[PDB]
């Protein structure tokens, strides 16, 4: 009891894909 | 660039180099910053031979370039990196893994972990074709540094891809087998390897207290806090979100936090200049002070009483949010004297401003730790003396406008404030 755990969103995470520009 | 209709009539020429001209030249366009056009691209039909020519051995430059091109078509939406996935790209990466040509073997690990990044069902169906077994192959070196930078950075993002997602989370089996290379990682040097081992590692402790322990088990809660005082903010924002995850979990899960020295960092933490790194920072001190009665006292031994003042009495309002509960889990737990210390420090006039709020959640949290605060004050005999602080400070005001509150719970507890102390 008491503990809380967090709940995250996309934006709070790092980005799950990536493209190469170069 | 070449346009869409000039590429497709040079893939469908039956003629490699003219095919490998025209891959090039799709990978160029896939390739530009403003609204690269996946979309022309899949609806002309050539992902399927993009995946054909994956498999091209004799010619390694039209599979680095089709390579390429099915990476960025998979970097867009759900449904473009199902197009890749449906055109058979899972076991033709996979294959390519082997190569003998880094460039090829790490264009391959990047279009995995682009589709494993997409979900859990594509990460599950990147792990179920085999893709975790030649993943560590490639790192399975004595020495980290002598492999190439970039291609040590996909790597890594690439299994945190791997780590990432819930409902369901990865497979214990496969979290299992990645492990042991992940706290490898989480031990090298380079800056980018580290903030995303650090991230893989939030992943993988997102979750119920069994995952926490198998990260906890493999010992690498004292390289967490290290990275915790990185100068990096790419590093401190992941570390501190896996330190926070690892104290939402069993009373043993969060002494190893506290063993290796973790609350020495929370000064600096508790006033970091980035508004999020306070607010985690102080998520995670509430689910500290959620502890064991000599969890709560390390904290006072640690001086971070005063912090939470701090941060009570001046922060983002999110923040100061989380050090409110910090502040009602430390008085539903502490000990009398740990709470009559709290006191001391000041804590009442910053919880009594709080209480004019429009949120009717902190306003909940703040009576709660109020009534706490009473009850340790009636072990004492020194109610009245609480009762004229609160006063004095402007929180009998307050505490008495809540009763004409919309809430229940608000004005209930507001109600017996008064009628019991006031």
């Amino acid at each position: 009891s008491g503990k809380r755990k967090l709940i995250t969103s996309e934006e709070e995470r790092s980005p799950a894909k990536r493209g190469r520009k170069s | 660039n070449w346009s869409v209709e000039d590429i497709v009539k040079g893939i469908n020429s039956n003629n490699l180099e003219s095919q490998l001209q025209a891959t090039q030249a799709a990978r160029k366009l896939l390739s530009r910053e403003k609204q690269p056009p996946i979309d022309n691209i899949i609806r002309a039909g050539l992902i399927p031979k993009f995946v054909s020519f994956l498999g091209k051995t004799d010619c390694s430059p039209i599979q680095f370039e089709s390579a390429w091109a099915l990476t960025n078509i998979a970097s867009g939406t759900s449904e473009q990196t199902k197009a890749v996935v449906d055109g058979g790209a899972i076991p033709a990466f996979i294959s390519l893994l082997a190569s003998p040509h880094a460039h090829i073997s790490e264009q391959a690990v990047w279009a995995l972990g682009n589709i494993a990044g997409d979900g859990s069902a594509f990460r599950d169906l990147v792990i179920k074709h085999g893709a975790i077994d030649p993943l560590l192959a490639l790192l399975a070196v004595p020495d980290l540094s002598t492999l190439a930078c970039g291609y040590l950075r996909n790597l890594t993002w690439t299994l945190s891809n791997l780590c990432r997602n819930k409902n369901p989370a990865p497979p214990l089996d496969a979290v299992e087998q990645i492990l042991p290379t992940l706290v490898r990682l989480l031990h090298h040097n380079d800056p980018e390897v580290l903030a995303d081992s650090c991230w893989a590692i939030s992943y993988l402790t997102d979750g119920p207290n069994e995952r926490i322990e198998m990260v906890v088990k493999k010992g690498v809660v004292p390289q967490l806090v290290k990275l915790l005082g990185a100068t990096e903010l790419p590093i401190v924002t992941p570390a501190l979100r896996a330190i926070g995850n690892i104290v939402t979990g069993t009373d043993e899960q969060t002494q190893k936090v506290i063993d290796a020295g973790a609350l020495a960092v929370f000064p600096s933490l508790l006033t970091n200049p980035k508004t999020n790194i306070q607010k985690e920072a102080t998520w995670t001190m509430s689910n500290i002070t959620a502890g064991r009665q000599d969890q709560i006292q390390q904290v006072v031994n640690h001086g971070l009483v005063p912090f939470l003042v701090g941060v009570l009495s001046k922060a983002d309002f999110k923040t100061q949010k989380e050090a409110a509960w910090a502040i009602t889990n430390y008085t539903s737990g502490g000990t009398v004297e740990q709470i009559v210390y709290l006191v001391h420090c000041g804590i009442i006039e910053p919880l009594m401003n709080l209480l004019s709020a429009k949120d009717t959640k902190i306003i909940q949290v703040i009576l709660d730790a109020i009534s706490n605060i009473f009850q340790a004050a009636e072990k004492l005999g020194e109610t009245e003396k609480l009762s004229i602080m609160i006063e004095e400070c402007g929180g009998l005001d307050k505490i008495e406008a809540l009763q004409r509150h919309e809430n229940e719970s608000v004005y209930k507890a507001s109600l017996n404030l008064i009628e019991k102390y006031f």
